[PDB]
This record gives C-alpha cells, sequence and structure tokens, in this order.
C-alpha cells in the first residue's frame, strides 16, 4: 500500500511488539529501505533475510519496487542528461552499484 | 496670483499664468514647485498645443526641471521640445552656437535613445554645426555611424574634458550598440554567423565581453537574437535601424531593385509558363 | 485630395469630434479597395511645427452584412462561383 | 513557574489547550493563553507539534477587532512562532504580517528593520507569481529603496543579465558588518544554524538567478565557456545545475563528445510557423505599403 510510516507505527502497534520475531525485523528493515528508497538499503536487507523472504513467494512485489522505483529512478536520472552528463553516457550515469548493476537498465 | 486670481482672459490665460510662475521660478526654488505646477503646464495644455509661445516657455521650465536634475534621459525629449518649440532662427546665432554645443553635451549626459545623430539633417543645430567646433559633430557621428577612430571618440575627452568619466563605461556600452547596427547594416546581408573578432574589433573590447554585450542588448530589446557562442559567431535577428544615408539611399536603390526586378522578372517567367493553361 | 479637405473636415468635426473622409472612384480601373479613411491628429513633428494637423490614413475595407447581397448577385449574373482548382491563383499570381 | 519550564512541561497542559473552546470563548485569554505553548514546543523543538499548536493557532481566523493595541501586540509572539520554521512561502503573508504594527507604531528603526525584513526573505521565497508581483506591490515604497542594498536587490531581478557572486559577497557581507537595523541581516545572513541555510539559499538564488536568464537565452554556445559564464566550473556545474534539473520544468541541452555542449532544445517541430511568421508578416506588410506608402508619396506630391 506504500505507506511505510503506518507499517513503522503499526510494528509500533502493541499487539505486533507482543507477537514479535524475526520477521519483524525484516517488515521493519524492508519498511525502511522503502522509507527511504535507497536501493542498496533494500538489496542488502532483502538479500540478509532471504530464508524468511521466501514466505512471499511474491518477490514480484519486492523486485517492482525496485522496477516501479527505478521507472522514475531513470526518469529523474533521464532528464539529467541535458544538464551536464558525465563519461559514459548510458552506463555511469545511475548509482552504479557493485559490479554492473546493469543488464536491467538494457534489460528494459 | 493677483493676475492668477483675477484673469480669466480668453486668449489662453491658465498657460500663462503657469508660464508666470514657471519664468518666475527662477528664485523660488526648483524643487519643491517644479513637479506639481510645471507638470499642470502639460496638464493644462490638452486643449490645443499649438501657440508654440507657451511651448518655448514650456522647454524653459522644463529645462530648469532638467538643470534640478532628473531623468537626464529626458533631455533628448526635451530637445524634441526645444529643437521642436523653435523653427526660425529667432535669437541670435552668436548664442545658438552654444546652445548647440551644450546641447550635444547634455543629450550625451542622458543616454535612453543612443542615436543621437537621429535627426542631424535639422537647420537651426546644423548652421551652429558648421560654425562650432567642427569634431564634436563628427564624434556624435562616431556615436551615430560608426565605433572606431579612437582619435574621434577619445577627442569627446581631449576637448571636452569633464564629464565624460562619469559616463564612460556607458559610452563604451553605446560603441558596443553602434557594433551591432554596423554588423548587419554596412556589412553584405547578415553573414547569418558574427564572428567575436568583429564584435571585439568594432567593440575595441576583449573577447569575453561580447557575451556580456549580447546579453545587454537582449536587456535593452533592440534585437532578438539567438546567441551563438558554440563558435564565437554571433547569429543575427531584426536590430532596430539607423539613418539611412544618401549613398545607403542608393545602395538601397540597389540591393531593393535587385530584389524588385529580380522577382519582378522571374515572376513574370513563371507566370510565362503558367501561360499555357488558362483557357 | 487637396488642400481645402482639412478646412472641410475641421468644419465638420463639430457636430461629433471625428469626421472620417471617404475617398471614391466613380470610374475606378486600377484601385484595389475603393473605401478609405483618413483622421486628423497630430504626430506634432520633429521640428515640432505650430499645428501640423495631418491626415493619418487608418485601414479600410468594404464591408460585410447578411442578405445584402440579394440584389447584387442576382443582378451581376456573370459570376463564376469557386473558381478553385482553374486560373483564380494565376490571377492572383499575375495582379 | 515552579522551574520555569523543566521536563515536566506540557503533559499537564495539552489537557487543557482543547478545553475553551468548547464552554465559553473568550477572545483574548484564549489568545493570551495559545501563545503560551509556542515557546513550550521550542523547548520540545518538534516543529511539527509546533505546528500541531500552530494548527491550534491558525483554527482562529477571527484574529482581528480586539479591543486594543494586544493583537498589534500579540503579533512579535504571532512571528516568534514561525520566524524559524515557517515556510518559504508562509513567510510571504508571516513577514508581512510582521509589518500591521509597524504601520501603526511611531519607531523609524524597528520600522527601518520591519522594511528590511519584509524584503530580505524575497531572497528565502522560491521562484514563484506571487512573490514576483509581491515586489511589483512592496517596490515603490517610501524608505526600502532608500536603502540601496535594496536597488542591489531589485537590480538582481531586472532582467538580471549574469551576476558575478563575489561582488554580491561585497555588497551583502559589508551590510552584516555595518549597522543601521543588523538584526535582519543577522537573522538571514549572520546566524549560522539557519543563516547558513539562508547562505545556501542565498546560492540557490544566485545559481538560478544563471538558470533562469540562460533558460532564456544561449543558443549554440560550448560547455567550459558555459561553466566560466556560470562564474563556477565544470563539476560547480554538474553539482549546481543537477541540483536545478531536479527542478525538472526547464528544458536545456548538452553533449559531451570531447567536452562540447549544443542547443536549440525543441529539435525544431517547425516548417509552420516559419509560413504563419514570414509569410503573413511579411505580405500584410507588402500589402500595407501600398496603402501608406504611396499614401505618404501622395501627401509629399500634395505639398508639391
Amino acid at each position: 500500500l506504500n505507506t511505510p510510516e503506518d507499517v513503522q507505527a503499526l510494528v509500533s502497534g502493541k499487539l505486533a511488539l507482543r507477537y514479535a520475531g524475526r520477521q519483524t525485523e525484516a517488515l521493519k528493515c524492508v519498511a525502511q529501505a522503502s522509507k527511504n528508497r535507497s536501493l542498496a538499503d533494500f538489496e542488502k536487507a532483502l538479500t540478509d533475510y532471504r530464508a524468511e523472504l521466501r514466505d512471499d513467494p511474491i518477490i514480484s512485489t519486492h523486485l517492482a519496487k525496485l522496477y516501479d522505483n527505478l521507472l522514475e529512478q531513470n526518469l529523474i536520472r533521464v532528464i539529467e542528461p541535458f544538464s551536464r552528463v558525465q563519461i559514459e553516457h548510458i552506463s555511469s550515469l545511475i548509482k552504479l552499484s557493485k559490479a554492473d548493476v546493469e543488464r536491467k537498465l538494457s534489460q528494459m | 496670483e493677483k493676475t492668477r486670481e483675477k484673469v480669466k482672459s480668453s486668449d489662453e490665460a491658465v498657460i500663462l499664468c503657469k508660464t508666470a510662475i514657471g519664468a518666475l521660478k527662477l528664485n523660488i526654488g526648483d524643487l519643491q514647485v517644479t513637479k506639481e505646477t510645471i507638470e499642470d503646464v502639460e496638464e493644462m495644455l490638452n486643449n490645443l498645443p499649438g501657440v508654440t509661445s507657451v511651448h518655448s516657455r514650456f522647454y524653459d521650465l522644463s529645462s530648469k526641471y532638467y538643470q534640478t536634475i532628473g531623468n537626464h534621459a529626458s533631455y533628448y525629449k526635451d530637445a524634441l521640445r526645444f529643437l521642436g518649440c523653435v523653427d526660425i532662427k529667432d535669437l541670435p546665432v552668436s548664442e545658438q552656437q552654444e546652445r548647440a554645443f551644450t546641447l550635444g553635451l547634455a543629450g550625451l549626459l542622458g543616454e535612453g535613445v543612443f542615436n543621437f545623430g537621429e535627426l542631424l539633417m535639422h537647420p537651426v543645430l546644423e548652421s551652429l554645426r558648421n560654425t562650432d567646433r567642427q569634431w564634436l559633430i563628427d564624434t556624435l557621428y562616431a556615436f551615430n555611424s560608426g565605433n572606431v577612430e579612437r582619435f574621434q571618440t577619445l577627442k569627446t575627452a581631449w576637448g571636452q574634458q569633464p564629464d565624460l568619466a562619469a559616463n564612460e563605461a556607458q559610452l563604451l556600452r553605446k560603441i558596443q550598440l553602434l557594433c551591432l547596427m554596423e554588423m548587419t547594416f554596412t556589412r553584405p546581408a547578415n553573414h547569418r554567423q558574427l564572428t567575436f573578432e568583429e564584435i571585439a574589433k568594432s567593440a575595441k573590447i576583449t573577447v569575453n565581453e561580447v557575451e556580456l554585450l549580447v546579453m545587454k542588448a537582449l536587456s535593452v530589446g533592440l534585437v532578438k537574437g539567438s546567441i551563438d557562442e558554440v563558435d564565437k559567431r554571433v547569429h543575427m535577428t531584426w536590430v532596430q535601424p539607423r539613418v539611412l544615408d544618401l549613398q545607403q539611399i542608393k545602395g538601397m536603390k540597389d540591393r531593393l531593385e535587385f530584389w524588385c526586378t529580380d522577382v519582378k522578372s522571374m515572376e513574370m517567367l513563371v507566370e510565362h509558363q503558367a501561360h499555357d493553361i488558362l483557357t | 485630395l487637396h488642400k481645402n479637405d482639412i478646412a472641410i473636415n475641421e468644419l465638420m468635426k463639430r457636430y461629433c469630434p471625428n469626421s472620417v473622409l471617404v475617398i471614391i472612384d466613380v470610374k475606378p480601373k486600377d484601385l484595389g479597395l475603393p473605401t478609405e479613411a483618413y483622421i486628423s491628429v497630430e504626430e506634432v513633428h520633429d521640428d515640432g511645427t505650430p499645428t501640423s494637423k495631418t491626415f493619418e490614413h487608418v485601414t479600410s475595407e468594404i464591408g460585410a452584412e447578411e442578405a445584402e447581397e440579394v440584389g447584387v448577385e442576382h443582378l451581376l449574373r456573370d459570376i463564376k462561383d469557386t473558381t478553385v482548382g482553374t486560373l483564380s491563383q494565376r490571377i492572383t499570381n499575375q495582379v | 513557574k515552579e522551574q520555569n519550564g523543566d521536563v515536566k512541561e506540557a503533559a499537564s497542559i495539552l489537557q487543557e489547550l482543547q478545553v475553551e473552546t468548547y464552554g465559553s470563548m473568550e477572545k483574548k485569554e484564549r489568545v493570551e493563553f495559545i501563545l503560551e505553548q509556542m515557546r513550550l514546543c521550542l523547548a520540545v523543538k518538534d516543529y511539527i507539534r509546533t505546528q500541531i499548536i500552530s494548527k491550534k493557532i491558525n483554527t482562529k481566523f477571527f484574529q482581528e477587532e480586539n479591543t486594543e493595541k494586544l493583537k498589534l501586540k500579540y503579533y512579535n509572539l504571532m512571528i516568534q512562532l514561525d520566524q524559524h520554521e515557517g515556510s518559504y512561502l508562509s513567510i510571504c503573508k508571516h513577514y508581512r504580517a510582521i509589518y500591521d504594527t509597524p504601520c501603526i507604531q511611531a519607531e523609524s528603526e524597528k520600522w527601518q528593520q520591519a522594511l528590511k525584513s519584509v524584503v530580505l526573505y524575497v531572497i528565502l521565497a522560491p521562484f514563484d507569481n506571487e512573490q514576483s508581483d509581491l515586489v511589483h506591490r512592496i517596490s515603490g515604497d517610501k524608505k526600502l529603496e532608500e536603502i540601496p542594498k535594496y536597488k542591489d536587490l531589485l537590480k538582481l531581478f531586472t532582467t538580471m543579465e549574469l551576476m558575478r557572486w563575489s561582488t554580491l559577497v561585497e555588497d551583502y557581507g559589508m551590510e552584516l558588518r555595518k549597522g543601521s537595523l543588523e538584526s535582519p541581516a543577522t537573522d538571514v545572513f549572520g546566524s549560522t544554524e539557519e543563516g547558513e541555510k539562508r547562505w545556501k539559499d542565498l546560492k540557490n538564488r544566485v545559481v538560478e538567478h544563471n538558470i533562469r536568464i540562460m533558460a532564456k537565452y544561449y543558443t549554440r554556445i560550448t560547455m567550459k565557456r558555459m561553466a566560466q559564464l556560470l562564474d563556477l566550473s565544470v563539476d560547480e556545474s554538474e553539482a549546481f545545475l543537477s541540483n536545478l534539473v531536479v527542478n525538472k520544468t526547464i528544458f536545456a541541452k548538452v553533449d559531451r563528445l570531447a567536452g562540447i555542449i549544443n542547443f536549440q532544445r525543441p529539435k525544431d517541430p517547425n516548417n509552420l510557423l516559419n509560413d504563419w511568421s514570414q509569410k503573413l508578416n511579411s505580405l500584410m506588410s507588402l500589402v500595407n505599403k501600398t496603402t501608406h506608402l504611396i499614401a505618404k508619396e501622395e501627401m509629399i506630391h500634395n505639398l508639391q
């Protein structure tokens, strides 16, 4: 529903704190990751809890928050191309994280 | 005040009252009363401004308003009221030529129209121009036609020592718009792209000021140009023109009749091909 | 026009303060539209002369009104309506 | 007032900050008590709690028509409310509500700093229409244009033409030492924790001063020439122009290819206005050429 404020406020809910565990750490870390849209935070905290990430087989939600954010990320990184573009106009403009973060942009 | 309160005479008593205020305003001071009643003169001149005596006295009070400094640039219009007011010389030439002297000086001191050699086929100044110092007119022509000959545009500092350094950078701006009329007026048609050497050479300025120059011309609003400086070579649009010379009347006849009879002749050729299918 | 026309103009600008003249031609062959408009205002002059009261050429046209051509296009009878596709363009070209 | 405010705080008075609006509203003591918690929430320092209680402030739109100068003396507290955290368009009506008592008062220095504080937030306010005609309204003032630094302010806004940041450092950093009013120049520039953020907003002003006229102009200039006419270098150009291409409402054009850019932003979808402008303008001017050149030729042969 993309209201991470209420996700934070309802993991601050009393009965969720009654029924807490490690999956609530997954919910809180991915909640902060979507709260601030640090896609590196998203990837890192996502892959930290992969064994509990299996219980959501809809990871299309997760890689579509990656994707459906990356669309407007490539929109804000496609308008700055006429402000001052830097070296390798197609594959050094983005965040460029962890050894060629492409095969996604070119894939799209 | 007596001959204003008892006199409502039919041959324009109110404007002669206001010019009496103007002509004896010479002692009462000229800042408390100038705006109010001197502006009230042309407020009351709303019937028919064709007396030319009230208009010459109106120049006299508006020129005292020019003395008590407000709007140096209004002196060109105040010249359009004195130069406008007088037609035949009706006062001694032996004071008129010094009036033309200080008229050129004070029209130089007000820089709003920046083409002050606009009307110089005007008799009751040109008969003074050919009796005053002959180079002051030629340096008005160095602000009218061409922005070079440092002899002229520095002889205006040689002869006229005061009141030039107080306007020197703005006079450099005036010669830097004189290049803007030159480059599309005198040169062959436009060249479509005009180099930094050209503007800087007529401007006698560096490379890194013609940019400020062409933006300042846009702030003035005489040219709608595209600032072509990928090559430092500037592209041209419409400019507010300068005075068409006699030789420029002739060269205008040349390129204009070139256009006229070429378009007319090739038009008759197109119609000569289009002549066969009328029926 | 002639120089008496300003006296005509200003002598009839007393009823309404504007009186626009109309040049016409009873034998027109070379002109375009007969209707012409002047107005008598002043710019006074560059030399600011004593009242250079000038006729000022206002733009003009032939007007238009619905069903005033009932007589006209029935009378003239010679009109080739809608010659788009033939020779009107070259008449405009020549002229 | 036991401890004049310890951690014992509004936990006993937020219960009381909602009652009197329902029993019997008195139009002054409710105001004199609704001012009491903005200094409490400056100690809380939560500015969204300060706008909870400012939501309780601005639910009292019936504010004028009192007995006396008390609301006109409330206004200093009403502006102490949103001096710092007041948003950069809220400062428009807020820092013109600072002026309601200096219209009435008989001071000329508190009125002078009232004028310089009704004008020095124009720098703070982002590019808008209400600001742009607000400075059309407040211009033509009585003692505001008497400050040549306000002539600098307006000169930085009329056609704008370029600016040098260091000449601005001169003209508006000699005002932080020269004193006639001293408190608004402190609050905007002399301060650090917010005044230096307003220095950053002044850097926004100098770079948007660049970008506005360079979006108006510069078709086919290069890039190092661009940065040296920006008065800020090429890495400073990518910083200072990335943070205004995030404005994402100005379309510009740059390329590298060796370090050379170009322009003409819409890629010219026109063969239409060429015909429109060129031919309609020229042909109608030429049909005027008959109607008025032969008019003047007939005039000059009336007078011959």
